[PDB]
């Protein structure tokens, strides 16, 4: 007994050593991650403001504004991390993603699912769910090329193959370092939100939709850094 | 499409010449198990006699 | 019209040519799995009536 | 199974099996939780606390302690109940559901309360 | 000398030569571990006196695993000489792949990938211990077990998934002793498979396995700048 | 014994000697009783040799 | 190193120091995963595995516990199938290819019948 | 180092004089073998530490 | 609530009845500390448990 009792001290110690490292390393990225959020920040704020001003100098009829006439299929893009020792940060986004699920349903609109990161797809590979698509190895410190891959298939997905008339992105924000909660948002179609009381090159209407999608990727890419700052 | 067509009704009329000697063979095996099972309780009734 | 019409049929058709392989493919896999499943449930029913004999015995 | 039953004896397995296995979960319960096991392994040990927390009952001899009136549950309702927790039937219920039942029609009456 | 009890007990269980009669008395004594720990004086003290041993384990008899031996820890000494030259064949390193496959499973537990080698082990140690399980009182004549066995290690039951290879088993078995008992038969009489037999076993798994039923909010908004539509 | 385990991995021979060890309640007598059992056809032979 | 000479020394205790660490190892991946591991200590619990199951070897007087016959392994094919196991140039084959061979011939021919 | 080698997966996120004691830790532990039947006069000792 | 701490010390949110929970059992434990040599007498106790 005292054997077993000797090497189990042995293991726990170790494992000890192993998380405290790991807890010391995930407080560092969680600094590195909420910084990039910070540097990513501006450049959303500023295509934002553009956005706006083309949007008030457009007639507003892209597709990714018009809701569909009967939606039927709607996509979801669930985002979780790639490795485990995260908690309930994987646990507690698809838990939002089988709730949104649910309200999806009682709308009418069967899920179609897009996943970021292994824990998920495994999560939803175990139900049998399938999985339209699903990128993994980047969600600890993700790049803008993933986010606009991301973008472009969601987007792709909308305009079209069966398509779908709606999607939601479900991450977990960052509000705190001690509260991640996880959300659900409507990437598209995008409603239009009035505030209240400009040369354009070629015309306003083209640069319109050339910079939608290209919305859609930078927002894509901020949650997927709320996300990674989240996990962390 | 007429050979689709085709290929369906040879599908059915296979299918159903393949169930009808599967019904066959699953009617030999029943039997056979069933005499096993009979000697068995045969074997059994003797042993406690 | 008729040059559409022709171009419908074509169409169509060659949906279901494809719908027709693959209708021919899935019913002969589904009567063979409904084969399959009434021999077990009679070796079954057979099992029954031999440990039903076995304890009338 | 001679004596107890097919069905007894088949359900008194499996929740030992659930049990085991939660047993033999235990030391990574211990360090990392819950959350880093397996899907099914997740599943079979969600079970496995709503099964030992059902195992237990409010006695009579436990009213001198704890007010509440003791409880009998019939073999019959105990192997339908264990059989149904098995199999997952009761999964989306709270675990405090669980503690000191005594029944499945008591176990619904504490979950609508909960 | 509590050793010397229970060697003086225990070595009296022999094999005697031709000059002696050719009698024997084989020696099945039973140990009461306390707290799973093979480990203990009188445990180990046996242990050392026998040729072999079968650890029954508490964890593997609630797994699931009946009856419940510890395939790592227990061996047999006489081994293949101990068995026909059927079972000989067909299990012949039988413990040791059961053994690996237990170090592969605690050792796999958590891996969140696994190579294809890996996974088909892990595959084909589960169907065998699944295969090895036996409810009591329900005793397999040696020929009965060779083909079990050769359903395992030969691969016929990988394509079975794992909850039904109990059935497929017994189902078979009783389907040859039913239908082919010519199979049993030569295995008891001439104790090996022969070619011959081996085909004919392969033949009958290959076309019963066809007949056998497997039981297988926020909104993201433009915002516009004027006061109305 | 006429048990695929211990006749598959850890097989008993004439003469040998076999403990079986394990805890409480995990099978020891059952798999000697099931050896006793299972020696009843080699019994009815009526051929010492078996 | 003064005997049994310097390359027989330095594989061999590269082969303990591999085995070492992968029994300092074996207590997180038992817990933590094998993929929580840095990649060289990965690496090494890859190389550690095969370096085990290399250490078996199919005895001439165990041919009862396994049924195929013995092997004989000369020291210097032993000393160059360790080194190369240190280095990795059979890292790519499959761990059961190393269980109980005796030697790098039938090391390959197994790996090719597997 | 010796608190400091739990990090050795993970330099990349130490800090530039964390990572300095890590590798003076890494060659320290080298610089103290010492092989069998070898002593090494004092003066020689000192120049190794130095 | 001994045991809804230690889970709160790690849950990112709790909910309203868990908050209310916490809140209540925070003050019980307050409440049943007791300075050393100042025994109260039943009527007191229970006006303090109220
Ligand atoms: N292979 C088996 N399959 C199913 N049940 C089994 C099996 N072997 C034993 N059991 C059951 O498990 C229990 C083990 O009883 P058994 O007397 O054989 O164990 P034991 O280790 O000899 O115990 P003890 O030390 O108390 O005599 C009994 O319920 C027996 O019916
Ligand atoms: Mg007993």
């Amino acid at each position: 007994t005292l054997r077993e009792l000797r090497g189990r001290i042995r293991s726990a110690g170790s494992i000890k050593k192993i998380t405290k490292a790991q807890e010391l390393i995930a407080t560092s990225r969680i600094a590195k991650a909420q910084a990039r959020v910070e540097a990513a920040r501006p450049y959303a704020a500023e295509i934002t403001n553009m956005l706006t001003e083309l949007a008030g100098a457009s007639a507003l009829d892209h597709p990714l504004l018009v809701e569909r006439k009967q939606p039927k299929r709607a996509g979801v893009l669930v985002v979780s991390s790639d490795r485990g020792l995260c908690g309930a940060y994987n646990a507690n986004v698809l838990r939002r993603a089988e709730e949104l699920f649910s309200l999806l349903r009682d709308e009418g609109k069967d899920p179609v699912l897009y996943v970021v990161g292994r824990k998920a797809l495994g999560y939803f590979s175990f139900r049998q769910r399938t999985v339209v698509e699903s990128w993994t190895g980047f969600s600890e410190r993700p790049t803008y090329e993933n986010a606009r891959e991301i973008a472009d298939t969601l987007v792709n997905a909308f305009m079209a193959i069966l398509g779908v008339d709606e999607l939601h992105i479900v991450f977990t924000e960052f509000r705190s370092m001690l509260s991640q909660t996880a959300v659900a948002r409507r990437a598209a179609p995008m409603e239009v939100e009035y505030v209240g009381e400009y040369s354009f090159e070629p015309d306003p209407e083209t640069l319109f939709d050339a910079l939608l999608p290209r919305y859609i990727a930078t927002r894509v890419y901020a949650a997927l850094l709320e996300a990674a700052a989240s996990e962390s | 499409l007429a050979d689709a067509d085709a290929m369906h009704a040879k599908a059915l009329a296979d299918a159903k010449a393949e169930s009808e000697k599967v019904t066959e063979e699953a009617k030999q095996d029943s039997e056979r198990i069933a005499a096993q099972l009979s000697e068995q309780a045969g074997s059994e009734a003797e042993r406690i006699k | 019209a008729e040059r559409e019409a022709m171009l419908a049929k074509t169409a169509a058709d060659n949906r279901k040519s494809a719908e027709q392989v693959a209708a021919a493919q899935a019913d002969y896999e589904k009567e063979m799995a409904e084969a399959r499943a009434q021999a077990s449930a009679l070796r079954d029913e057979a099992r029954a009536a031999g440990r039903s004999v076995v304890d009338e015995k | 199974p001679a004596i107890v039953g097919d069905e007894h004896y088949r359900v008194a397995q499996e929740v030992i099996r659930i049990l085991q296995r939660y047993k033999d979960l235990q030391d990574i319960i211990a360090i990392l939780g819950i959350d880093e096991l397996s899907e099914e392994d997740k599943q079979l040990v969600n079970r496995a606390r709503r099964i030992e927390r059902f195992l237990s009952q409010n006695m009579m001899a436990a009213e001198q302690f704890t007010g509440q009136p003791g409880s009998t549950v019939p073999l019959k309702e105990t192997i339908e109940a264990f059989d149904k927790l098995t199999k997952g039937e009761f999964d989306h219920l709270p675990e405090q559901a669980f503690f000191l039942i005594g029944g499945l029609d008591d176990l619904a009456k504490k979950a609508e309360s909960l | 000398d509590v050793f010397y009890l229970h060697s003086r007990l225990l070595e009296r269980c022999a094999k005697l030569s031709d000059e002696l009669g050719g009698g024997s008395m084989t020696g099945l004594p039973i140990i009461e571990t306390k707290a799973n720990d093979i480990s203990a004086f009188i445990p180990t003290n046996v242990i050392s006196i026998t040729d072999g041993q079968c650890f029954l384990e508490s964890d593997l008899f609630n797994q699931g695993v009946r009856p419940a031996i510890n395939v790592g820890v227990s061996v047999s000494r006489v081994g293949g000489a101990a068995q026909i030259k059927a079972m000989k064949e067909v299990a012949g390193s039988l413990r040791l792949d059961l053994s690996q496959y237990r170090e592969l499973e605690a050792f796999a537990a958590f891996a969140s990938d696994l190579d294809a080698a890996s996974k088909a082990q892990l595959d084909r140690g589960a169907r065998l211990v699944e295969l090895l399980k036996q409810p009591q009182y329900s005793p397999l004549a040696v020929e009965e077990q060779v083909v079990a066995i050769f359903l395992g290690t030969q691969g016929h039951l990988d394509s079975v998934p794992v909850e039904d290879v109990q059935r497929f088993e017994s189902e078979l078995l009783e389907h040859v002793k039913a239908s082919h008992s010519d199979i049993f038969d030569g295995i008891r009489e001439t104790k090996k498979l022969s070619e011959e037999a081996e085909e004919k076993l392969v033949s009958v798994i290959n076309e019963f396995k066809k007949g056998f039923q497997a039981s297988d909010l926020e909104k993201e908004s433009v915002k516009v700048r004027k006061p109305a539509p | 014994t006429g048990i695929k385990a211990i006749d598959a991995m850890t097989p008993i021979g004439r003469g040998q000697r076999q403990l079986i060890i394990g805890d409480r309640k995990t099978g020891k007598t059952a798999v000697c009783v099931d050896t006793i059992l299972n020696q009843r056809e080699a019994w009815l032979t009526g051929d010492p040799k078996q």
